[PDB]
């Protein structure tokens, strides 16, 4: 019941500028510190920012990478916190998520997270191709469909399957990295019945820019 | 800072068995309330971190009695009885006595029954043609162990440059993996050849499956 969700996230250049947002619910909000955790591929899950209570006088404390350039701030009658980032460089680059400082001691609640990528290069959209059946024989669990997406960044992109109502035997390899763009696939199985009598999309998202691409699989 | 180092780095297991992660911290983390912050955290594969065992052996709310933590001066361990499926992930550990810190991970990958996979080859479709590139690909889904080889054929010649391997994550409910190979050429490349086959070789089997599709 208890719910924390982060936004914000994209594509910067170093030396830029970024502020992210989390919005709980499901608890009085006033009555719990707040932590900014940000994860990358190089340091891993690694503390950012804390901001205490009103009875604290709103007492912040920072890690010592980002002290002097990132702010965090609250404001209990909405039950959001910020974290506004500055003179942002290649090491933020990662994941940031939002998490409560629990009555146990521990973060508790952590939010889903916004990706943040700070590079000098720009970003471009994917590009989305169906991968259909190829015209065969039915021999593998009944017919597979999939979405080819190419040329993108930064990352991360989404897929989902009939807006998601359909996600029963989705699968959705990593990402990889190659000629400066990134690409994958997913694929998704339904029976040789269910298909093309009844309709089958993709929904590619990439929030970088911000795009949502819906596309359906004909048998063409 | 405080370091947390975790070990082993990947951890294999059956399932129902039993798992044991270790985390060892640069300092001492008795705080001097006389608590030790020290938590572990689970994350499972496109989910965000959830806690499990707060306060070296506290157990958080829905977490079942099958993870118990422990600890003993700047040694730490989670332990999972009876793994099941659900349980994949990446476990972390993390204190909060000093400026908080956390370990760098250790990735529980359930050991199932090997399964062989089924491969799927997709030709390009037209609308990539004016990229200037064509991808075919070859799809290898629901299989177990990890590692696989997919080699390419074009007009019986193999062919090594262009392909691009990448995998899933384990599956959450029947644990197996997938896989696609992508045979990247320039439109004209493609055009000059009329057999495109993908060959799989997996544990699951001596002879290649093989897939192709002519034009
Ligand atoms: C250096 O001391 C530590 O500073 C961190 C950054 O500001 C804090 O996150 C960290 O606090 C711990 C414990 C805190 O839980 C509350 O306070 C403790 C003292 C109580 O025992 C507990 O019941 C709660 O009221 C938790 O919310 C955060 C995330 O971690 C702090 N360490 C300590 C030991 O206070």
């Amino acid at each position: 019941e208890v719910k924390v969700e982060e936004s914000g996230g994209g594509l910067v250049q170093p030396g830029g500028s970024m502020k992210l947002s989390c919005v709980a619910s499901g608890f009085t909000f006033s009555n719990y510190w707040m932590e900014w955790v940000r994860q990358s591929p190089e340091k891993g899950l690694e503390w950012v920012a804390e901001i205490r209570l009103k009875s604290n006088n709103y007492a912040t404390h920072y890690a010592e990478s980002v002290k002097g350039r990132f702010t965090i701030s609250r404001d209990d009658s909405k039950s959001s916190v910020y974290l506004q980032m500055n003179n942002l460089r290649a090491e933020d680059t990662g994941i940031y998520y939002c998490t409560r400082g629990g009555a146990v001691g521990a973060m508790d609640y952590w939010g889903q997270g916004t990706s943040v990528t700070v590079s000098s290069a720009t970003t471009t959209a994917p590009s989305v191709y169906p991968l259909v059946p190829g015209c065969s024989d039915t021999s593998g669990s009944s017919v597979t469909l999939g979405c080819l997406v190419k040329g993108y960044f930064p990352e991360p992109v989404t897929v989902k399957w009939n807006y998601g109502a359909l996600s029963s035997g989705v699968r959705t390899v990593s990402s990889v990295l190659q000629s400066g763009f990134y690409s994958l696939s997913s694929l998704v199985t339904v029976p040789s019945s269910t298909w093309p009598s009844q309709t089958v999309i993709c929904n590619v998202a990439h929030p970088a820019s911000k795009v949502d691409l819906i596309k359906e699989p004909s048998g063409p | 800072d405080v370091v947390l180092t975790q070990t082993p780095l990947s951890l294999p297991v059956r399932l129902g068995d039993q798992a044991s992660i270790s985390c060892r911290s640069s300092q001492s983390l008795l705080h001097s309330d006389g608590n030790t912050y020290l938590h572990w955290y689970l994350q499972k594969p496109g989910q965000s971190p959830k806690l499990l065992i707060y306060k070296v052996s506290n157990r958080f709310s829905g977490v079942p009695d099958r993870f118990s933590g422990s600890g003993s001066g700047t040694d730490f361990t989670l332990k999972i009885s009876r793994v099941e499926a659900e349980d994949l992930g990446v476990y972390f550990c993390s204190q909060t006595t000093h400026v908080p810190t956390f370990g760098g991970g250790t990735k529980l990958e359930i050991k199932r029954a090997d399964a062989a996979p089924t491969v799927s080859i997709f030709p390009p479709s037209s609308e990539q043609l004016t990229s200037g590139g064509a991808s075919v690909v070859c799809f290898l889904n629901n299989f177990y162990p990890k590692d696989i080889n997919v080699k390419w054929k074009i007009d019986g010649s193999e062919r090594q440059n262009g392909v691009l391997n990448s995998w899933t994550d384990q599956d959450s409910k029947d644990s197996t993996y997938s896989m696609s190979s992508t045979l990247t050429l320039t439109k004209d490349e493609y055009e000059r050849h009329n057999s495109y086959t993908c060959e799989a070789t997996h544990k699951t089997s001596t002879s290649p499956i093989v897939k192709s599709f002519n034009r």
